[PDB]
């Protein structure tokens, strides 16, 4: 493809936006200014990602084009790239391409880049056998048929498509880095031929047979993030593993990850889990995650003193100290649970994101010197105190303390109680099984600001 | 401020990474999510001003991922901002800021 003779910028890209980019490209000063094929003929590459381009119209006089990166416009037709044979990598996520047609004779292609767009068919592709990185996630493809003869692919990424069979996938052994998130898969047993894998990402599917990867001993990295797992002894066999993910699964048996000591982040949350003793020996942990589960004893926890980040929330814990050890932790949650004293928490010196909502804390003054604090979590407490004697008129001491050590006074009072620091007081004409209070209290920790606040409830025994 | 029921692990992406993209650097959680559905969406510079969807949030499952290599050179650090709705529209939480930091390849 060549122009006849010199022609102004703005009638070869009609594109406003394409225009104003090739003028700078082009090294003229105006859009009106007039161009040569010689000088078209120069241009090898093309970075023109968010530029707000609606049209590559113009393209195809840059005949000697090896890379160009388009993404983030909002391309539809691609058909000015057909002829462009010399290309080797292309950018073009993040637009509005239906048809890839215009890609299938590129055949120099070695990086082809398409998440966010919307195509169905890439039959295109079938042709395009040079490629080791493809990236087609965010579209709507639910036969990947044409990736069977690509058996130079090293990286490939589907995520967020519609594909259930990855029968396609069996001869491509070249592959180190796989995702195929959020699809319609179930059967991953074509993932035994894939023996290269050093990654596998399969969050968001509908995977509970994980015996296919028994022999994929390459993985440094899994995840396998919501899907319907229980049985995970397949796992033992993994020893290269570093980063693991089996958050929201049907998960109680831990044994099969306790030799998986190259493990430096864990995330368990979301499971059945209610003994963590396999944990014990995995001192690597830099992350771990264990929310939403059944854990009361945490005790094995001690030993992971390279943690700087941990989970807890919704759990069934109400003793906290063994996190004490954990003198490099930076972030802790642990909302919903039964923890009382936070004592053990003075020893997080370099604490800086602290969310304990939705326990059973009355005192803060543990937590005073903790100044390294920016994030803050201390809302909605509950307890019940030790029942006292109903009488006519009940007495108890307000045991709501705030970080200064100073009591904080009820919020409200069950049974019109009132209070004069320390007590509050009732008067009860008749027979009660419990009484009341409530609590409000803004409260900052170094820089972590938050509500301090909870219901007691007294229990009056006759 | 506020934490609310924000749960999110700190950030850092080492620049020059290699694909595939978009990668998934970490998952973002509000504890509204076990009483209801949540949908989340991020935004700041990086996000949804310029440099536009460098980083991105899939919106049911709160993964925030990266969608191309980063050079601490240009841009060392991104202040993004998270937000979480029900089925529903509400707003379980107030936004969150996120730092992401750029570290070495
Ligand atoms: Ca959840
Ligand atoms: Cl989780």
């Amino acid at each position: 493809a060549t122009i006849t003779q010199d022609t102004p910028i703005n009638q070869i890209f009609t594109d406003t936006a394409l225009a104003e980019k090739m003028k700078t490209v082009l090294g003229k000063t105006n859009v009106t200014d007039t161009v040569s094929q010689t000088d078209l003929d120069q241009v090898t590459t093309l970075q023109a990602d968010r530029l707000g381009i609606k049209s590559i119209d113009g393209v195809e006089y840059l005949n000697n084009l090896t890379q160009i990166n388009f993404s983030n416009n909002q391309l539809t037709d691609i058909t000015p790239l057909k002829n462009l044979t010399k290309l080797v990598d292309i950018l073009m996520n993040n637009n509005q391409i239906a048809d890839i047609t215009p890609l299938a004779n590129l055949t120099n292609l070695t990086g082809l880049t398409l998440f966010n767009n919307q195509i169905t068919d890439i039959d295109p592709l079938k042709n395009l056998t040079n490629l080791n990185r493809l990236e087609l996630s965010s579209n709507t493809i639910s036969d990947i048929s044409a990736l069977s003869g690509l058996t130079s692919l090293q990286q490939l990424s589907f995520s967020s498509n519609q594909v259930t069979d990855l029968k396609p996938l069996a001869n491509l052994t070249t592959l180190e880095r796989l995702d195929i998130s959020s699809n319609k898969v179930s059967d991953i047993s074509v993932l035994a031929k894939l023996t290269n894998l050093e990654s596998l990402i399969a969050t968001n599917n509908q995977i509970s047979d994980i015996t296919p990867l028994g022999i994929l001993t390459n993985l440094d990295e899994l995840s396998l993030n919501g899907n319907q797992l229980k049985d995970i002894g397949t796992l033992a066999s993994l020893t290269n593993l570093t980063d693991l993910d089996l958050a929201n699964n049907q998960i109680s048996n831990l044994a099969p990850l306790s030799g998986l000591t190259k493990l430096t982040e864990l995330k368990l949350g979301a499971n059945q889990i209610s003994n963590i003793s396999p944990l014990a020996g995995l001192t690597a942990l830099t992350n771990l995650e264990l929310n939403e589960n059944q854990l009361e004893d945490i005790s094995p926890i001690s030993n992971l003193k390279n943690l700087t980040y941990l989970t807890l929330y919704f759990n069934n814990i109400s003793d906290i100290s063994p996190v004490s050890s954990l003198t490099k932790l930076q972030r802790l949650f642990f909302s919903n649970n039964k923890v009382s004293d936070v004592s053990s928490l003075a020893n997080l010196t370099n604490i800086n994101w602290l969310s304990a909502g939705h326990n059973q804390i009355s005192d803060l003054t543990p937590l005073a010197n903790l100044t390294r604090i920016t994030q803050l979590g201390l809302n909605d407490q509950a307890w019940t105190n030790a029942p006292v004697n109903y009488k006519a008129n009940v007495s108890i001491p307000n045991t709501v303390k705030n970080v200064t050590g100073a009591l904080i006074a009820p919020a409200t009072i069950s049974d019109g109680g009132s209070y004069t620091e320390p007590d509050i007081t009732w008067n009860l004409p008749s027979y009660t099984n419990e009484v009341s209070y409530t609590f409000s209290q803004p409260v900052t920790i170094g820089k972590g600001t938050t509500t301090f606040s909870g219901t007691v409830t007294q229990p009056l025994k006759a | 401020g506020p934490l609310g029921s924000w749960v999110i692990p700190p950030i850092s992406c080492p620049e020059n990474e290699k694909g595939p993209f978009p990668k998934n650097l970490v998952q973002i959680k509000s504890n509204k999510d076990k009483e209801g559905k949540v949908f989340y969406s991020i935004t700041g510079q990086g996000a949804d001003t310029p440099p536009v969807g460098v980083f991105i949030i899939e919106r049911e499952t709160g993964w925030l991922k990266v969608t191309e290599p980063l050079d601490r050179e240009r841009i060392a650090t991104y202040t993004l901002f998270s937000h979480a709705v029900s089925s529903n529209g509400n707003a379980v939480e107030d936004p969150m800021e996120i730092l992401i930091t750029v570290t070495d390849q």
